[PDB]
Order: structure tokens, then sequence, then C-alpha cells
């Protein structure tokens, strides 16, 4: 039983030392984005910099898009 | 053209295309929401008569 | 419409009227309310009722 | 023709209308406003302030949690009582001082619209206060109905 | 050790040695819940994705969030204030945030933390009745919404019918769970934008959060009139 | 945050070093904590003031 | 008692329970409230069972308070003495918290009757 | 009297009839689908979509007092609708406690109980009797008799009020009669060969029609009075008067009607007496009786035009030659139609849009093309006529009545 | 399957009943001489046990009670002297895994009456279940409560009871487990 505390408390310095890691990392976002548009031709369209303004930084990575 | 009617019908008719990382839904009208319900789920529809005629009632 | 059998219970409150066609009928005596019982594919031939009234002994054209 | 009554702590105001009552209960379409429209169809009828007195604000505050029959709507009907005017309630519950005595209560669909006109303008023109002591007096009453509510 | 802005004021990425997002302070010096803190002479407050939610819809990218540093916004779901201490934050020392909850179990915290910020002012009755608190305050600039209950759609139509203006925003976060297990995220999700503009929301986007929450999304619509 | 801790923590809620350094060498954890100064436990005498 | 938040009802009950006597006997629950709070800070409890018969329900409605920061399902029976009856122990127990294991021959109850659970959340 | 059609994939699976006593009838309807529709009588278009708030709706009831209304869906849950509001607003009330396996029937004993149906072979009951302190979570549970060699489903539920007993029928065929205190089985009859879709009762409850997939309809009796101080069932008759199934079954009787109205797979409806089912005749109705016409001719170029769902056909005398179709699929649903005298110009029309096309007989075949008009276009219609070659009649839905290719005065009638 | 006398309610006449435990919640009432189904008891949940009490009424008129538990501890009681319908619905207190019940210190199956008006109301009733647990019942003052209270729960054997019997006077019971 003492040597199973020693495991456990290793295992649980393990786990704190994980989740407040983990807290402090910041994770790429992959969701499944959708826009709502009107008739047909809007969607048609490339959706022409609606909120990504340059085609070459600020399209497809969404942690931060910018507005110049 | 007999082999791609189908598919020149449901490409000019269906809707939400990809772009890139997003997807460019359509909303609907008011005409349709507003004149009818919404069509039936197929799949308890296709479970209730499917079970209505199971093979273990032998229908003919 | 032609009645071959026929039998009453130890209470006269039900009656069995054994049709010649194959049917059965439990009649309420009381009240004149009729119950089928459609087994026998010829004539009945012969109804008891048990001492009790709940079970019905009947036999016709069939061995059964 | 017509009164609204419409609260914002123990101080609730009266409001009367610069249109007819049947204009003010059939339309409501016509304010659409920026400023000009709202303070042209309002008219600070009554307000009946009260401070930030704990006890009548935690009393209206109670009396507003339900049934709005408290002794400033009584004060209400007495200070609009001319003709047996028209009112436009904010909540259909208030039903008793809706109609209690003498006084053609209505309550419904559009009511809500004129209530968003004058919520969104009541401190331009409504009283003689300012936004950030409406906020100040909003929150107060918040804490103290809060703190009551919730036990400490 | 840089500080570069977002979309949105009031909204930071501190870069450096770990590229993480980051809100100001309205509160002076401390934190509120652990959160930890960045000074670059001016005090910052990290958000959680994980912690909270709307930070994951920051996170996975809102153009038109509606709050914004101008304004005063409605939170019907906070319940505590991991997420409205960054909304108030974000809103700064000019609005105010309505954090209105009904379990009064962890309105304690709520309440402690409005005692802290002047920008919180609490409300401690159901979402489903308004009229409960009209007499507090009226016409927020964008209602939000984490709300884990069946009638999403109806609470926060009755709350931005009663108390939201004409072109604001509304933003929603919708929990699939508790609306409908056993079928996927992408019918519920649709079967609720339906639902909600069948009211005067027009639905801008939505997205669905994916490696902070399970079967989620945040839905951002303007209130038509 | 008290309240939610279970009755063992409750016991040796006063003395983590000596219980941390008797979990991280394999030895016997203390008893007592700051539970200790207790008039029950003063009371007590022998073993069964760890009881 | 009212403020005891998912009860059972007798069929639910019933397979909740049989669920705990099998894992007794396979050496897989951790029967106590104390135990069940510890089970709940190391994170090795696949859902708690509570008991709404114990005359102060206040030394039980504090591990709610964090199933609901680790989101872990909890449930509650009528009966601490039934509750002790199937943990197979002599007293009334009180809470009990079904461990973890992935090896387990009762796997598949186990998770059965937490799709169920929190299926009433 | 009426029709309210509906379109393509759209269905109807349960209704319900509501009338507090000095307001109006409202008649709500789930289909396959998460929403329940209520109906306005006098258009006959949805006045309501009320999604409700859990999942696909297999089942709908009305509470006894008719201010609440049960919703049993897919997922296990049964969600209660507040009705009395007035007509036309619906609001949430409450989820009751959930299950795992799909409610697929409902029923209320009063304003206090809700019993439900499911799809494990069980039949929960849940307390809606609001301010108690079990409201919402279910009572108890019942188990039938299940088949050996496959699942079995509870189809119909019903209560039964002179007695305190809850009639229930399942797909193994076993129509079983539970009492409800106690909750627990008085008898269970093995009644019919396969499932029992439907079964109704009467108002007094001395009889018991029930009818599924096997296509008899049973009737259970508890006339006599050694029956009613017996509380004891009698498995009376049994008719076999449908030809595929029966769905549907209902019973009415009052002073001067006394009748159960039964439907199924085949289209006809049956009409059967209450209390001299056995004894007395019945009426198959026919399958169509055209109030509605589909089809109409004209006299020039020998030729008729018919529309079913959503698509126009046309063929002409000789035999006879198929001469074009229409099947507009831009539509969703067709109602009335009417062609122009020389059979030029065909209008179809629908209580949301109508459509005129122009036609010219190019010989085998014909070509058909739109003839655009905006009004047209927006106007509901349920009549066209042709007073001319050019100008029709319309009358709408809110009851107008144009004049195009413009408006009639019309009276007002007393209420 | 445990055997019982049942009255004929309308002449004064006994014949015995065999009673068959069966497999959804059913007790299969028959008769003893000619094997005719007379009745039969559905309970909800999983059959366990069941056992017979009798009550006398009046001069050589008694009345049969169906006493069956489920396996979660709920008990159901069937008057079956007149159809088999429920008189009394109850749940036992604790007692999670439920094997055994038993009625005594009247006539019992075991201890039966050789002459009508020798038969007896039992007084005890003993719930025996699969932790070792029984459960003690004074039907003297326990046929009201409906959510009655043991007078003692007995704990001394540890594993599965499979027989407990009382002594006919009604003054043992003997706990057993196989």
């Amino acid at each position: 039983t003492q040597d199973s505390n020693y495991v456990r408390t290793l295992r649980q310095i393990e786990l704190k030392k994980l989740e407040k890691g983990a807290k402090q990392l910041m994770f790429k976002s992959s969701g499944n984005h959708t826009i709502f548009v009107d008739s047909r031709e809007k969607m048609n369209e490339f959706t022409p910099e609606k909120f990504f303004n340059t085609t070459s930084e600020m399209v497809n990575r969404s942690e931060n898009r910018l507005t110049k | 053209i007999k082999t791609k009617k189908r598919k020149t019908l449901k490409n000019l008719r269906k809707d939400s295309v990809k772009r890139g990382k997003f997807r460019v839904q359509l909303l609907s009208t008011t005409q349709d929401s507003k004149t009818l319900p919404p069509k039936k789920e197929s799949s308890i529809i296709r479970s209730k008569d499917r079970w209505l005629n199971r093979k273990a009632l032998n229908k003919g | 419409r032609y009645v071959s059998s026929m039998a009453i219970d130890n209470m006269g409150q039900q009656l069995a009227v054994g049709f010649a066609s194959g049917v059965i009928s439990i009649v309420s005596l009381a009240d004149l309310q009729i119950r089928l019982l459609k087994w026998h594919i010829d004539s009945v031939l012969s109804l008891s009722f048990s001492h009790d009234g709940s079970y019905l002994l009947s036999g016709g054209w069939e061995k059964v | 023709y017509v009164l609204t009554e419409t609260s914002a702590g123990y101080a609730l105001l009266k409001a009367s209308d610069k249109k007819i009552y049947k204009s003010s209960s059939l339309i409501q379409d016509l304010d659409s406003s920026d400023k000009v429209l709202k303070e042209f169809k309002i008219a600070a009828f009554s307000k009946f302030n009260s401070a930030a007195n704990a006890l009548e604000e935690a009393n209206s505050i109670i009396e507003g949690k339900v049934s709005s029959q408290l002794e400033k709507l009584l004060e209400e009907i007495k200070k609009d009582k001319k003709s047996t005017l028209i009112v436009s309630e904010t909540k259909l519950a208030n039903a008793i001082n809706k109609l209690g005595l003498n006084f053609n209560v209505v309550s419904d669909a559009v009511t809500l619209d004129i209530y968003r006109a004058i919520k969104e303008y009541l401190p331009e023109l409504l009283p003689g206060m300012s936004d950030n002591d409406l906020s100040k007096m909003s929150l107060g009453l918040a804490h103290s109905i809060g703190r009551h509510k919730l036990k400490f | 050790v840089v500080i570069e802005p977002h979309r949105h004021a009031g909204v930071y990425i501190a870069r450096g040695k770990e590229d993480l997002l980051v809100t100001k302070n309205m509160a002076p010096g401390e934190s509120v819940y652990g959160e930890k803190r960045i000074s670059v002479k001016v005090e910052y407050r990290v958000w959680n994705p994980f912690r909270s939610k709307l930070a994951a819809g920051i996170m996975g990218g809102l153009d038109e969030l509606f709050i914004a540093p101008g304004k005063k916004v409605l939170y019907l779901g906070a319940a505590s204030g991991t997420s409205v201490s960054h909304v108030s934050d974000v809103v700064g020392p000019e609005g105010v945030v309505y954090a209105v909850e009904f379990s009064h179990r962890p309105g304690r915290e709520l309440i402690s933390m409005a005692k802290k910020r002047p920008n919180i002012i609490p409300i401690i009755e159901d979402a489903r009745h308004p009229q409960k608190y009209r007499m507090l305050i009226g016409m927020v600039d964008c209602v939000f919404a984490d709300v884990a209950q069946p009638d999403q759609a109806r609470i926060i139509a009755l709350n931005s019918h009663m108390f939201l203006k004409d072109q604001g925003g509304v933003v929603i976060s919708i929990k699939a769970n508790c609306i409908d297990s056993t079928v996927d995220a992408e019918t519920v999700f649709a079967r609720e934008v339906q639902k909600l503009r069948e009211e005067r929301i027009k639905p801008l986007e939505q997205l669905t959060l994916e490696p902070y929450e399970r079967d989620h999304c945040i839905v951002v619509g303007r209130y038509m009139r | 945050s008290l309240a939610k801790s279970p009755a063992s923590t409750i016991q040796i809620l006063g003395a983590e070093k000596a219980l941390f350094r008797a979990l991280k060498t394999k030895h016997d954890t203390p008893k007592y904590g700051l539970l200790y100064h207790a008039s029950l436990v003063g009371q007590a005498t022998g073993k069964n003031k760890g009881k | 008692n009212p403020k005891a938040f998912p009860l059972a009802d007798a069929a639910l009950t019933q397979q909740i329970l049989d669920v705990v006597q099998q894992a007794a006997n396979l050496r897989q629950l951790k029967k106590g409230a104390n135990e069940a709070t510890k089970t709940l800070n190391r994170g090795i409890s696949e859902f708690i069972i509570m008991a709404a018969d114990c005359e102060p329900i206040e030394i039980l409605l504090h591990l709610p308070l964090l199933c609901e920061d680790k989101n872990v399902p909890y449930v509650f029976v009528p009966s601490r003495v039934a509750l002790g009856r199937a943990c197979g122990v002599s007293r009334p127990v009180i809470a009990a918290s079904i461990t973890t294991n992935d090896a387990s021959a009762i796997k598949t109850q186990i998770y059965a009757v937490k799709d169920k659970i929190e299926t009433l959340l | 009297e009426m029709v309210i059609e509906g379109g393509k994939d759209r269905s109807i699976e349960g209704l319900c009839w509501s009338n507090v006593n000095g307001e109006s009838l409202r008649l709500f309807s789930i289909g396959g689908s998460t929403v329940v529709t209520e109906w306005d009588l006098a258009t006959g278009l949805p006045l309501r979509n009320y999604d409700c708030n859990s999942g696909v709706i297999w089942s709908i009831s009305i509470n006894d007092s008719q201010d609440k209304l049960s919703v049993g869906c897919d997922n296990g849950t049964v969600v209660l609708i507040d009705i009395s509001g007035g007509p036309g607003v619906l609001e949430h009330d409450t989820i009751l406690m959930r299950q795992e396996a799909r409610v697929l029937t409902l029923a209320w004993k009063k304003d206090d109980f809700v019993i439900g149906g499911c799809s494990d072979g069980r039949i929960r009951i849940w307390s809606a009797q609001k301010n108690d302190e079990n409201m919402g979570r279910l009572l108890h549970t019942m188990k039938v008799d299940k088949a050996k060699k496959e699942s079995t489903l509870v189809w119909s539920v019903i209560y039964l009020p002179r007695t305190d007993q809850i009639a229930s029928g399942d797909s193994t065929g076993s129509i079983k009669f539970w009492d409800f205190q106690f909750a627990t089985l008085n008898q269970s009859f093995k009644a019919h060969d396969a499932d029992v879709l439907c079964l109704t009762t009467d108002t007094d409850n001395n009889y018991v029609f029930s009818a599924g997939v096997d296509r008899k309809i049973f009737q259970f009796s508890q006339n006599t009075n050694k029956s009613q101080k017996n509380n004891r069932w009698v498995n009376s008759s049994n008719r076999l008067l449908h030809g595929n199934d029966i769905r549907a079954i209902c019973a009415y009787q009052s002073k001067g009607a006394d009748f159960l109205v039964s439907g199924g797979v085949e289209k006809t409806l049956v009409i059967n007496s209450l209390t001299s089912f056995s004894n007395g005749n019945y009426r198959k109705m026919p399958t169509v009786e055209p109030y509605s016409k589909n089809v109409l001719v004209n006299k020039e170029q020998r030729l008729v035009v018919s529309w079913s769902e959503s698509t126009v056909k046309i063929w002409t005398m000789g035999n006879y030659k198929l001469v074009c179709k229409l099947t507009l699929k831009d539509d969703q649903n067709i109602s009335t139609c009417s062609l122009s005298p020389d059979g030029q110009v065909l209008v179809v029309g629908r209580p949301s849009t109508t459509k005129v096309f122009h036609l010219q007989p190019v010989g085998n075949k014909l070509k058909v093309t739109k003839l655009d008009n905006d009004l047209l276009l927006r106007t509901s219609t349920k009549l066209v006529k042709f007073i001319d070659n050019s100008k029709i009649v319309i009358c709408s839905c809110e009851d107008d009545v144009f004049i195009v290719d413009q408006e009639v005065e019309l009276l007002e009638v007393t209420s | 399957f445990k055997v019982a006398h049942l009255q004929n309610s309308q002449t004064n006449s006994v014949h015995g009943i065999v009673l068959l435990q069966g497999n959804n919640g059913w007790i299969n009432i028959l008769h003893s001489t000619s094997g005719l189904w007379l009745m039969g008891c559905k309970i909800e949940g999983v059959i366990t046990d069941f056992c017979i009490d009798y009550q006398p009424i009046s001069r050589g008129k008694f009345r049969t009670i169906l006493i069956a538990v489920n396996a979660y501890g709920e008990v159901w009681e069937f008057d079956l002297n007149k159809n088999g319908h429920v008189i009394r619905r109850w749940k036992d207190q604790g007692g999670v895994g439920i094997t055994k019940i038993q009625v005594g210190g009247g006539t019992t199956t075991t201890c039966p009456a050789l002459q009508i008006s020798k038969i007896k109301q039992n007084r005890w009733l003993a719930v025996g279940s699969e932790s070792g647990f029984v459960n003690l019942y004074d039907r003297n003052n326990a046929m009201t409560s409906s959510t009655p209270t043991p007078v003692a729960a007995l704990d001394q054997l540890t594993t599965t009871i499979s027989n407990l019997q009382f002594s006919p006077d009604g003054q043992i019971l003997c706990m057993a487990s196989r």
C-alpha cells in the first residue's frame, strides 16, 4: 500500500502538470465554418474577402485574421 | 446528354458548395416554410413501414 | 340458423347455442348479448359446460 | 390620448402618448426612431420617481416580479384619472392593476414595440438623469434584489 | 512577450513563448479564477477556449462578433464569472453586461465577481420570463446565449423581442445533446438555425468549435425587425 | 473548498510536508495534521488519538 | 427528498443496482462518500450512485458539485439500505463510485447504464 | 367539406382536434418530422409550425380539457406543449423524464397522468400533474409478453375512464388490460395474428375495438352487469371487413349517431355501428368521391387534362394518345386547374401560387411555354374558371374574387 | 410450483390449485385434479418467488392470497378466490436481490390445515435476499402501511438465501443457504 501511494502521487503530479500545461497552450481550431448568403450568385462567387481580406496570409488560418 | 441529365439537374439544383475551409449554405424561403409542413424523416417512415412489412408476417 | 345443440350452465347465466353451420354462440341470459365461437368447420353436434361455467366442451363432425 | 406604465426601479413613469389611444394601440410602425420620432411621440406625463431607498426599491421590485398593483401603481391610477383613459401595461400578468378601476388597458403585440421605443430612449428625454446614473441605479436595485432572493 | 490585437478590440493575442489568446483587465491587479496574467506595465488575463465557450468561437474565427468594445451585452447563460469576466474586459468600462441566470448555486460567485466589476450586473431570474426583469434594464446591443435548455430558440427569441434593439447581434451556443441526442450535429444545427430564422434573426454564420467542445456550435445572427 | 474534500484530507490537513515526504519516499504518513489540537484528540491517549 | 436531482425510477434503479452488484463482485467499486470523492478527484470513476435517503442530504450533495466539473455521470437511488445490500457490505452505503477499467468483463453493462444515466443527465 | 393538401415528401401520422368550449376548432398534426403543425381551417394552410424541441415526433395526443399537448418523440422524450394561449400560439411546457426507446403511442388519463407505449415492449406511466412533487418523472413501467423471435413494440395505448384501466395493443397481436393503480395486468387476450395498430373505445367503456395489420377488427365487451361488477372483459366478436390493413380507428357516439370509423392501407373508409358492431351493417366508402376534381376535358381537339400530385398530363381521343405532360418540380403541391376554351392556355393553381402555360399543338406532341405574370405568381388560387379566352376569375384562399386578363364587391355574412 | 387450497365462494367447495412460476411475471394457477388453467397473475419485473396466505372470513369461508415478489423488492398481493386481482402492492424496505419470500404463523403450504375451520391467518412474512439479509414483517400491523417497515432485518449468514421456513407454531424461522 505504500508503494501504491508512491505511484499514485507521482501520477497526480503528472496529472496536474498535464492540466496546467495544456491550459497554457493554444490549439489550432478545426471547425466546419458555414456562411449563409442570398439567392444564388453570392453562393456562386468566391465569398470575396468577406472576412479574409488577404487571400495569402489572413485567409486560411483563423486564430486571428485581420482587417488592415 | 442521356448519361448526365440527372447530374446537371442535381448540380444546378443543389446548394451549399465548398469554398476551401468553408461551406456557403443557402437560407430557405418563408414561402415554402409557411406553405408546407417540413418533409417526413424517411428513416423513421421506412422503419415503420418496413416493420409492418417484415418477413415474419407472410404478406401476399 | 338451424340449431343442432344447446347447453346451459349451473347458474342459468349463460347458454350455448350450437348451430348447424358450425358456430357456437354464448348468450348471456340476463341481457341477451351474444358471443360467437367459430372453430367447427362442420356442424356442432354436442356442447357442455363445466361446473363453474368457465369452460365449454364442444364436439362435432371432425373427431376433435 | 393614452398612458403607458414604464419602470426603472422604485421610480415608475406613467408616460402619456402624443397621439390617440387607438393610434398608439393600432399602428406603432411610424416611430422607427433615431432620436427625434421618439422625442416627438414621447410625453413625460407622470413620474412617480422614488429614491435609492432599499425599502421602496425592493418593494416595487417584488411588485414588478409579481403582479403590479403596488402603491406606485395606485398613485398612477390617482394621477391619470381623467375620463377612464387607456393605458399600456408592460406585462400581461399585471391584469389586476391593468383593469381594476376605470382604465382601459391594452398590452398585446405592439405594446412591446412601443415599449422597445420608450425603453430605448428612457434616459435621453424622460428624466433629468444621465446614462451612468441610470446604470448605477439599475445595478443598485439589481444587487438589492439579488441579495434578497439569493440569501446572502 | 509581444501583444498583437485581434479583429475586436479588447481581444488580443499574446505571442512569444506561448502564442495564446488574451483580453484586457477591468479588475485592477488580480485574476478572478486563476487564469494566467500577462503584463506587457499593463495587465492582461488569458482567455481559455476550453474553460469558456465564446473564446472557442473566437479561436475558430468569428468575424462580426457583435460583442465589441463600444456596446452593452446581455449574457443569458454564464452561471459564473468565467466568461462574463472576459466579456466585461472586452466591452470595457464604457458599457455593461447583464449576466442573467436562474440556478442560484453558482450565482453566489456570479454576484461575487459582479461586486468587483461594476461592468457586470447580475440577474438571478430564469431567462424564459424576461418580464420579471423588465424593470431592470432594456435595449441591449447584443444578446449572448449559453443556455443548455431545450427551448433555446424560444428563450432567446423572447429575450431579443423584449430587450434587443434592431439590427443588433445574436450569438447562441447550441449543445446538440440538450436538444436531440443519437442524431448528428449537422441536422440538429440546421434545425436550430431554421428555428431561429423563423424569428427575425438572419443567420450569418455557424461554426462547430470541434477541438474545444464535442458536438457544439456557435451561431451568430443579426436581429431583423 | 474545504467541504468538497474527503475526510482523510481533513485528517491530515495541516501536515503536508510530512505527508508528502512520507509519500515520495515510501514511509509512514502522519496521522494528526491540523486536527491534533482538537479537545477530543486531547482527551484521547495512545494510538487511539490517531483512531 | 426534493433536492436529490436525477432520481431513478424502478427499472433504471434495478439495473443500476444490478451493475453495482456485479462491479462489487469484480472489485470495481468504491463504496462510501469519501472514497467516491477520492475517485472523483483522481478521475477514475465511471459514474456515481448516491442515496436519496440520508437524513442530512448535504453530506452528499457536494460530489455533484465536482461531478459537474469533470462531466462524470451521477444518479440518485432511493434507498441507502438497498445500495448497501447491492454493494455487498453489512452497513448502509450512502454513495458508491464505479471505477474505470478497460479489460473489465462488465464494461458493456457499465457503459449501457451510464448512457441511460446521462440521458436524464 | 374541405381538403387540405400537402406536397412532395410530406406525410401525416397523427392528428388531434382541440375545441375549448366557446372558441374555434383547432387542428394539430404531426408528420414524419420534428415539428407539430397547427392548421387554420379557413385557408387550408399551416398557421403554425411549432418545432418541438426534441427529436422526431412519433405520436401526438391532446389533454382532457385540451389545454396541453403531448408529443412522443424518437429519442424517448415526451414533450408537453402548452396549447391554451389562444388559437395559433403554442408554448413549450416541460420535457418529461427521458428514457431510451422511442415512445410510439400516447394517451392521457385526465389532466393528471400520461401513459405511453414504447418500442422496447414497455408501457410507461408519467405524471404530468403540475404542482406535485413527482411532476414529470415516470411513475410506472409495465412490460408486455415479448415475441419469441423478434422485438416487441407496443403500438396502441388508450385509457378507459369508466373502469380504471389502460388497454394496450402490441406487435404480437396480444391485447392487454392493465389496472392503472397498482400498474399491473388484469387480463391478456391473444387476439390478432399480427400487430395491433389502433384501438379505441366507446363513451361508457362497455366496448373496446381494436385493429391492425392482420386486417380484422376485434371487439372486447364488458356490457353484462356481472362483467361490470367483476371487471371482466370478454373477447366478444371479430369482423373481417378491410382489404389490406387498418391503420386508424375511431369512434363517435351520440343521441343520433353511434359509429366507429376505420381505415387502413387500402385507401377506403369503413363505417360500422358501435353498440351493434357484430350484428349490424357496415358501409365501405368509395376510395375517392371527387368533391374536388382532378380531371377536365375540352371539346375542341378532343383532349383531356388530369393532374395528380405535382404533375399534369394531357391526352387526346382519336383510340387515345398522350400528347403532353408537365411534371413541374419547381412546384411541391398541386391544386385545381383549368384550360382555356379553344385549348390554348392552361392555368394550374395551388394555395401558394399559380402558373399559366401557353400551349401549341405541334402535331403528335405539344409545345408548352410559361407566360410570366407576377400577380398570378403571388396570388393564392382556389378556383380559376375562364370568363373568356383571356379573362379568368380567381377565388383566393383569403376570400378574394379577382378578374384578370379586377375586384368583385362581395358582401359579408352573419357570423 | 406451490400447492394451495382455493374456495369456490359461491358454493363452499374447496379444491387444490397448483401455482406455477413462469417467465415474464406470470403465475399460472391451475386445478390440481383436472389440470385446467384457472387464472393467471402477472407481476411487473423478474418474478423470483411467491407464497400463499389464507385468511378466514366467516364460518367455513376463507380467502386465498398469492404473494409474489419482484427481484427488485416490490411485492404484489393478489386476491384469487375471486378473479386473480391485485388488492395490495407494497415495497420491501431495503433488499435488492430478492430470492425467497415466506409467510408463517398460520397455515402455510408447508404447515397445511387438515380441516377448513383450522385455517389461520399468517402473522409473519420473511423476505430473504441475495446478500443474506432477511427482512421480517409482522402482518398483524404491516398489512396497512403500503411501505411497511420490517420488525427486524437479520444479517447473520452472508450468502444467498435459498430456504427460509417457518415452524408450524410460527415461533422459529429457519434461514438456510445452499
